[PDB]
RNA sequence: UCCUCCUAAAGAGUAACGGAGGAGCACGAAGGUUGGCUAAUCCUGGUCGGACAUCAGGAGGUUAGUGCAAUGGCAUAAGCCAGCUUGACUGCGAGCGUGACGGCGCGAGCAGGUGCGAAAGCAGGUCAUAGUGAUCCGGUGGUUCUGAAUGGAAGGGCCAUC
RNA sequence: UGCCUGGCGGCCGUAGCGCGGUGGUCCCACCUGACCCCAUGCCGAACUCAGAAGUGAAACGCCGUAGCGCCGAUGGUAGUGUGGGGUCUCCCCAUGCGAGAGUAGGGAACUGCCAGGCA
RNA sequence: GCGUCGUAGUCCGGAUUGGAGUCUGCAACUCGACUCCAUGAAGUCGGAAUCGCUAGUAAUCGUGGAUCAGAAUGCCACGG
RNA sequence: CGCGGGGUUGAGCAGCCUGGUAGCUCGUCGGGCUCAUAACCCGAAGAUCGUCGGUCAAAUCCGGCCCCCGCAACCA
């Protein structure tokens, strides 16, 4: 199945970060969005989230779930996050590979201002 | 003669028999041979012991026997010191404590099948009684 | 695909002895004539065909002229 | 496989490279089970023979018919297509443990060590061998096509006067045709049946029988002369 | 291609007027088709392997992958790692085009050809079929390779049981019994 | 006889049992395969030695969807 | 024990060299790596030799 | 002499001419990293093809596999494939385990340079436990550390190593 | 707050299998196309990229149902530390601890942080 | 006399088989001879050893006759 | 059972040497020579390599067992 070998696909990655106690930048890249949150290091309290899904991004953006629409929620994410103060961040692959518009999702938000 | 095949190890420690039997009911037959003393009992036993129940009913019943003796028994040679090594093994025995059932029977009257067990248990070197099947 | 491993597929244009000429891509490289297609198919006479079996009484009576 | 009456066939041969010309006005037919030495100066058109013979090259003239029961193997000078990166067993084998020599099969550890390769020797690098045991294995290496014609282009080269001899007698049993190709005329006149001597001006003389009537041949049509050398010098 | 819409066009509306099927995708369809030559007795040598490649490369429109054994057997004297055939799957516009050129122009060619025996199913509405020959396709003429390698189709269908297979598989006309 | 050979023992064990207050560095337990597993504030070497990673007492839990025992070290 | 004891010079001039083993059967190659000089400092390619 | 299991009595340890087996290696990739994948066995159908070869889909859920014995372990795989490389680095080391000692083992972190990865990170050999020999005496390469009146040298010392 | 969907967790079968019906505003999966960065030891199967015509068929997720899996007492039994006694290769008494298997039964999970529908 | 096959298990070899028949004969299954179509098996000159022949002979080609309703590669004769 | 060795066609023996390949002489059968039989010539056939087993792979390597053949059983 799909999103079972998925979660089998990342899952070193989702338990090394966890032994670190880093904040981690977590990714879903689904056919028609793309979701991008940040939580603690203890993974239950979620601080800040940006998404396509989200009006203030999907109204800029003819269609929501392309590159173009990448760019747009991982720098929105990085604006939120660096006004709150957290710039110490993990990315996290999350199982989809680090190609496409994951990727773009993870350069925007480099350049905008957030430290990893 | 009863002898197990294809045994995983050929010597075996001598152990200990304690405590209480575990097949203490009659389970197929109506009559069932229980054995209330304790000790160890031979693989040549069990067979002197079945040609006297067979002989008995001599046609007819079925006759189970539930224990095996599956024990290796070792003995060293006649005139040898001791040391150098384990004995060979000689024959095979099946440890017995109290209220184990060794033989059971259906098919026959009740007082042939007392006879035919008291013939059995002059074989036997432990003391044994007669036992019925009950509904629990 | 993977750039130039397998060989070529040309659009060739068979035909047939009846002719059932059509457009189909091969690794030919060239358009072959060959026998019947399955516009001209034995699916509705080599049935009854293929039995060869049965009768030695009727050949009796066909020696019987007598 | 078993062989016909036809074998090989040429009919005025012709051979130029620009204006030196190797093979000119040549024809022979060779019979079944024969042996035939080919002999002459150094770069006379030997190798090229065998190369029109087995599909390499075209003669200016043409009409070099070959049999229909004919399977060939050949067996060239250097031994340069095979790498010196490979065990004995994965050069000749294939990797393979069985061997399909022809028409019956054989176990690859078994066949190579026919040819003086036991079970240790079997995993030397073919770089990290001497020249002997690389012509051997060249030899079982490309002897494997279980054809009847041998076209051997010295196979002499390297080797001891013990797998000679193993050679001369080898080559005696064997039912098919074998034309060899050396330049060692002690070998070849143990074994030699056929002649194919090369001449001046591109002469191919043909020849039946063995050197020792060779030689009462031309002392039928006998010419004495006896100045072989210059030997000059390298410097002064 | 001609197939795929011969397909979309009326098998579609054929087999949900059949089948009373509720949704339009409940139709069962054709997913993959898969060509296997398991050369066997190539231990020997391997240009049975490299002529069994050309073979397969000539029939379809791809090259062929080797698969090799999985299992060492000795009733067959064959040990794990062995190269032992050539298979080649083909999705999509191949698929139609493969499949167009069989029923087309390849099974009616067969020799004492009498058709397909229908019975043959996995239970799963996934047909198979051997051929015996190879020279039943105008890729290769005949005098080029020495044996004549048989070899065997598979068409894969997402039928859940296997009537439903067969009635998509007789509403392009196969040579069924 | 043919027999009657053996090894020296190799003191395998917990060492540091549950509530040590242990030092930075101190081996917790030696072990063959994995019968315990790292937590937070431990490591493993390659002998799968569990060692504190920090100073603390110790805690055993049986964390996990396999239900592993794991080793853990609090900060006090 | 068919491996026989090798070791590996420095290039970078300096008289500096590990030691290892390797199967001059199997691999008759001549062994290089990219290891450490402590003397210079860097990472100088090392060669193989008696 | 060394390794694994039982005897060994639920921490460690524990004898017998007690019960059963192994070692005196291998690997320049079989190591390091970054991607990726998940076995045994059986059923049905299918060219030579069969009780068992390759293919297709179902059951099965690790009964599979590990460079070599046994035990513990392994799905985040320690099992299988591919790309790039040499951390199979140099100097140290908080703190522990185990020995009558000689000794043996584990180890985060610091400094210099390096590989992989976009990065977080990982890498001071191999899933772990066997694969081994003190001292003396010599051999080889480096080092002004000493150099028997002084300047050299010989011979010693120190580091690597046989 | 109700209501449903998605992502990250807590806790690891009372939570998992199987049988039945269900949903397409939004979200989710198949889906349409693939020339393009990208990939197939053959293949858009998978991994990617462009999109959106249909569909809830498959797959998800919801409930309902005791064929399983799973949990499981009270009482009794086995063993056992200390102190005594027997006909002592085995047991018994005083005292403290107290299983395993099995029975009665319970049993279609609970939950905490965010974003998105609907009301 | 003219052509073709160009050394191949072949346009060599005519065994063994499946059909269709014609005759003599009271009758052709065991058990006849022959004809037509197809089928096209050993066989590439023969080990140790062994036989005939001195002239119109050896070798080779064909015709006839006795027995006989039908049924010779045998036997007896004749010529090239 | 204290210690060694051996089992290869119908007979006697090689090959067990560190794994991929079954050999010699006699004997048997079928022809030939001879009036006939020996002798001699030609051709052919055959052994699950003791048994139960334990590397892709063994007759060989390892163990269980069977049989046979040797050696030792000393000091009081
Ligand atoms: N492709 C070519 N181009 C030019 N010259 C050629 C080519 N091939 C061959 N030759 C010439 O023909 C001759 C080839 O050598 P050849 O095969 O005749 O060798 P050989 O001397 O007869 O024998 P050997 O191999 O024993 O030395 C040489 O003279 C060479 O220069
Ligand atoms: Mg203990
Ligand atoms: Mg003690
Ligand atoms: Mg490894
Ligand atoms: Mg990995
Ligand atoms: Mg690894
Ligand atoms: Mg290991
Ligand atoms: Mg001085
Ligand atoms: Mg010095
Ligand atoms: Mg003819
Ligand atoms: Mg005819
Ligand atoms: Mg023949
Ligand atoms: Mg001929
Ligand atoms: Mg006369
Ligand atoms: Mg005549
Ligand atoms: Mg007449
Ligand atoms: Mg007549």
């Amino acid at each position: 199945d799909k999103k079972s070998a998925r979660i089998r696909r990342a899952t070193r990655a989702r338990r090394k970060l966890q032994e670190l106690g880093a904040t981690r930048l977590v990714v879903h890249r689904t056919p028609r969005h793309i979701y991008a949150q940040v939580i603690a290091p203890n993974g239950s309290e979620v601080l800040v989230a940006a998404s396509t899904v989200e009006k203030a991004i999907a109204e800029q953006l003819k269609y929501t779930g392309n590159k173009d629409a990448a760019a747009a929620v991982g720098k929105a994410v990085a604006e939120r996050a660096l006004e709150k103060g957290i710039k110490d961040v993990s990315f996290d692959r999350s199982g989809f590979q680090y190609h496409g518009r994951v990727q773009a999702l993870a350069d925007a938000a480099r350049e905008a201002g957030l430290q990893f | 003669m009863l002898q197990p095949k294809r045994t995983k190890f050929r010597k075996m420690h001598k152990g200990r028999n304690r405590g209480l039997a575990q097949g203490t009911d009659v389970s197929f037959g109506s009559f069932g041979l229980k054995a209330v003393g304790r000790g160890r009992l031979t693989a040549r036993q069990i067979e002197a012991a079945r040609r006297a129940m067979t002989r008995a009913v001599k046609r007819q019943g079925k006759i189970w026997i539930r224990v095996f003796p599956d024990k290796p028994i070792t003995e060293k040679p006649l005139a040898v010191r001791m040391g150098k090594g384990k004995g060979n093994v000689e024959y095979w025995v099946a440890l017995i404590q109290p209220g184990k059932v060794l033989y059971e029977m259906d098919g026959v009257p009740e007082e042939l099948a007392r006879e035919a067990f008291k013939l059995a248990a002059a074989k036997l070197p432990i003391k044994t009684t007669f036992v019925t099947k009950t509904v629990m | 695909m993977k750039k130039d491993i397998h060989p070529k597929y040309e659009e060739i244009t068979a035909s047939c002895s009846c002719g059932n000429v059509m457009k189909i891509r091969s690794t030919v490289g060239h358009d072959l004539n060959l026998d019947v297609c399955s516009k001209c198919h034995p699916f509705f006479t080599g049935k009854q065909r293929d039995v060869a079996t049965g009768g030695r009484v009727d050949r009796f009576n066909k020696r019987f002229n007598i | 496989p078993r062989l016909g009456d036809k074998v090989l066939e040429v009919s005025n041969l012709r051979k130029s490279y620009g204006d030196r010309l190797l093979i000119d006005s040549l024809s022979f037919s060779i019979p079944k089970g024969a042996i035939v030495g080919i002999i002459g100066p150094n770069g006379a058109g030997k190798s090229t023979l065998f190369r029109m013979i087995s599909g390499q090259e075209q003669p200016d003239s043409g009409t070099i018919t070959l049999g229909e029961t004919v399977k060939l193997a050949s067996v060239d000078q250097f031994r340069d297509s095979m790498d010196n990166s490979k065990t004995v067993w994965e050069e000749v084998s294939g990797g393979l443990d069985i061997m399909k020599i022809g028409n019956t099969e054989m176990p690859s550890r078994a066949y190579v060590g026919r040819f003086n390769f036991k079970g240790v020797d079997q995993g030397k690098r073919v770089g990290e061998l001497s020249g002997g045991e690389r012509g051997r294995l060249h030899l079982a290496k490309l002897l494997q096509v279980g054809g009847n014609m041998l076209l051997l282009d010295q196979p002499t080269n390297d080797l001891d006067i013990e797998t000679l001899r193993a050679l001369e007698n080898a080559l005696l049993e064997f039912p098919g045709c074998a034309m060899v190709i050396s330049h060692d005329r002690w070998f070849l006149d143990r074994i030699a049946t056929h002649i194919l001597d090369y001449q001046d001006e591109g002469k191919v003389e043909f020849f039946e029988g063995n050197f020792t009537e060779y030689e009462e041949y031309k002392k039928r049509t006998l010419g004495a002369d006896a100045l072989e050398p210059k030997r000059i010098k390298y410097k002064r | 291609a001609k197939l795929h819409d011969y397909y979309k066009d009326e098998v579609v509306k054929k087999l949900m007027t059949e089948f009373n099927y509720n949704s339009v995708m409940q139709v069962p369809r054709v997913e993959k088709i898969t060509l296997n030559m398991g050369v066997g007795e190539a231990i020997a040598d391997k240009k049975l392997l490299d002529n069994a490649a050309a073979d397969l490369a000539a029939i379809s429109g791809q090259k062929p992958l080797i698969t090799k054994a999985r299992k060492s057997v000795a009733g067959f004297k064959i040990r794990q790692g062995y190269p032992i055939g050539c298979k080649v799957t083909l999705r999509g516009e191949r698929m139609w085009e493969f499949f167009e050129r069989l029923i087309t122009i390849a099974v009616p060619r067969i020799r004492d050809f009498r058709g397909l025996s229908a019975k043959s199913f996995d239970g799963r509405g996934n047909y198979s079929m051997g051929v015996r020959e190879q020279i039943i396709f105008p890729e290769i003429d005949y005098d080029k390779v020495d044996r004549v390698r048989g070899l065997d189709i598979t068409i894969t269908t997402t039928a859940k049981s296997d009537e439903e297979g067969r009635a998509l598989l007789a509403a392009f006309d196969f040579p069924f019994r | 006889t043919r027999n009657g050979r053996d090894s020296e023992a190799k003191r395998l064990g917990v060492k540091r049992f549950g509530g040590e207050s242990v030092l930075a560095g101190s081996i917790i337990v030696r072990q063959r395969g994995t019968k315990f597993h790292a937590g937070a504030n431990v490591g493993c070497g390659r002998d799968h030695t569990l060692f504190a990673k920090a100073d603390g007492k110790v805690k055993f839990e049986v964390k996990g969807p396999k239900n592993r025992k794991f080793i853990s070290i609090e900060a006090e | 024990g068919i491996r026989e004891k090798i070791k590996l010079v420095s290039s970078a001039g300096t008289g500096h060299f590990y030691t290892t083993t390797k199967n001059k059967r199997t691999k008759p190659e001549k062994l290089e790596l990219k290891k450490f000089d402590p003397v210079v400092r860097q990472h100088v390619i090392y060669k193989e030799a008696k």
